[PDB]
């Protein structure tokens, strides 16, 4: 991912207002609602039949905040997302037979979450930095 | 295909977001035209700079369609007919760039509707989004 | 969407397909099992092999299945309403394994019709497995 | 891509067996009747209402022998996609802005037109293996 240090000030400006714990279940959350598909891979975190069930899961709210403990991660080294995520990659790919469109999904679901949570601040320009750097994010997932 | 739940929250969101339509509309082409440059290229006689006045008449114009589209959500197929005719007889729109307007659209109105915008408000608003843009891409 | 002359176009189509249904439906799953091996995890009790009763039975199912489609293609989201409950609710099938076994369909379609695999009667059959596909995995 | 011996074999047998100016221009052609908004980028090759106008278009023809000889040299250089698709690559993405998904349809389209040509000799291992070859093509296409 290249980004501008512009965009890469915005990128960092807001995510230092992110509070890791809920944007992470929020977004995980939001993903096993919207793609119910997506629960087969989380049917062993329980109760996952309504949104209220889903959104009130704590297993769901944990591997959320691994989730963004992982974007966070991926967010320091964007000129190294590729080298980064090569665990997450193969555990993903080998062990779970995640579809690779999943990935773009979940970070869709996340950007609409920090546009939820940030309301007018999150301006197009944020937005597109965002966009490339979850985008770079999937594909270093996929490799 | 959407089930009466989520017509209905279809329904009750798109009356909440009422008459900002056209600025929603046209703040989503902005956000597409800036974080999916590619986009662009199917409007090479638009201005695409921030404020122009053909973006905001054209987001316009998608609001209303999406207000339409509502307003008949269970017989959009033939509602649709002449969208349908320019977008893909004419135009000849790939459907990832619904996709992408898809995504804009519920990106604006997650940023504008904070309280409206429940995780089955977002479901529902996704997949009657995924179905108006079936209706304009699909050839009949 | 589908229009009147790909709907006759599949009709006639799989009316000449016929009695061969079962066979054909079976191959397909052998060729989306081989060739897409992640969409072997969803028949973790199935014997997966070559020429297996099972695979051989489920691709008659799965062949019935179509013929009815087939035979309602004008009331798909009724005439699959068990199906749609199935893949949707209770399996959770991803999207992309009815695209690939649509894909794998085709492929012996045209494998075993040749004369009958026409550029328009692949676009219909295109179509119509999208539209098929749309149905299962929607929940309504 | 990572083939077996038997697999490769059996690639470059009904590979030597391809007409191919007829194979190419009727995958070409296939891709613009199914998936018509393809014909976008081809709406300088004339006249593409029908699919019998469609198939019966020199330019069309010409264009799949063109596909098919980049396809041939791929597969010369299996171990080399990345780098042997970087000029189409460039020109695909910067200057003609072909969606990524574009290259696997066109790719199954081909899977499908072998299918045909071949019929009983397209066995499923023969087709599991064209697949590797055609998502690895995609790939460094998509690069
Ligand atoms: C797109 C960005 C993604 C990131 C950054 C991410 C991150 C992670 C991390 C850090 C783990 C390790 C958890 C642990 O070790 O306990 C994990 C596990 C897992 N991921 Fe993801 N993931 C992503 C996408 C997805 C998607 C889209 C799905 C499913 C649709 C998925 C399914 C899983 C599953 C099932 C586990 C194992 C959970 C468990 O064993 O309890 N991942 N992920
Ligand atoms: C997703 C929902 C969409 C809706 C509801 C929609 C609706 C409309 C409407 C109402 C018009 C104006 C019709 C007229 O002036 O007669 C239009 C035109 C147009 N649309 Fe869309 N559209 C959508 C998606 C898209 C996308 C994703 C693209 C391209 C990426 C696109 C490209 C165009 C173009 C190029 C025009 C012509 C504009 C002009 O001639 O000035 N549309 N659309
Ligand atoms: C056009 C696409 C499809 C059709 C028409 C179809 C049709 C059917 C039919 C008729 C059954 C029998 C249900 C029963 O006997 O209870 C079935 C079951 C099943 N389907 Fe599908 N199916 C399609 C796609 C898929 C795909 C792509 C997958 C997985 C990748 C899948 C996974 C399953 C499974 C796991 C079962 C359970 C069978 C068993 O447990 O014996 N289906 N489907
Ligand atoms: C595996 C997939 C593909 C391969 C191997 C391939 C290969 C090629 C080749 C060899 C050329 C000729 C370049 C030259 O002569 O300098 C070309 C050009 C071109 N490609 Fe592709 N291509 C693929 C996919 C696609 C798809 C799916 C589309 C459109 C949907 C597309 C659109 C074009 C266009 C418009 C040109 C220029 C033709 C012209 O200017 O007349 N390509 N490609």
């Amino acid at each position: 991912v290249h980004l501008t240090p512009e965009e890469k000030s915005a990128v960092t400006a807001l995510w230092g207002k992110v509070n890791v714990d809920e944007v992470g279940g929020e977004a995980l959350g939001r993903l096993l609602v919207v793609y119910p598909w997506t629960q087969r891979f989380f049917e062993s975190f329980g109760d996952l039949s309504t949104p209220d069930a889903v959104m009130g899961n704590p297993k769901v709210k944990a591997h959320g905040k691994k989730v963004l403990g992982a974007f966070s991660d991926g967010l320091a080294h964007l000129d190294n997302l590729k080298g980064t995520f090569a665990t997450l990659s193969e555990l993903h790919c080998d062990k779970l037979h995640v579809d690779p469109e999943n990935f773009r999904l979940l970070g869709n679901v996340l950007v609409c979450v920090l546009a939820h949570h940030f309301g007018k601040e999150f301006t197009p320009p944020v937005q597109a930095a965002y966009q490339k750097v979850v985008a770079g994010v999937a594909n270093a997932l996929a490799h | 295909v959407l089930s009466p739940a989520d017509k209905t929250n279809v329904k009750a969101a798109w009356g909440k977001v009422g008459a900002h339509a056209g600025e929603y509309g046209a703040e989503a082409l902005e956000r597409m035209f800036l974080s999916f440059p590619t986009t662009k290229t199917y409007f090479p006689h638009f201005d695409l700079s921030h404020g122009s006045a053909q973006v905001k008449g054209h987001g316009k114009k998608v609001a209303d369609a999406l207000t339409n589209a509502v307003a008949h959500v269970d017989d959009m197929p033939n509602a649709l007919s002449a969208l349908s005719d320019l977008h893909a007889h004419k135009l000849r729109v790939d459907p990832v760039n619904f996709k992408l307007l898809s995504h804009c659209l519920l990106v604006t109105l997650a940023a504008h509707l904070p309280a409206e915008f429940t995780p089955a408000v977002h479901a529902s608003l996704d997949k009657f989004l995924a179905s108006v843009s079936t209706v304009l891409t699909s050839k009949y």
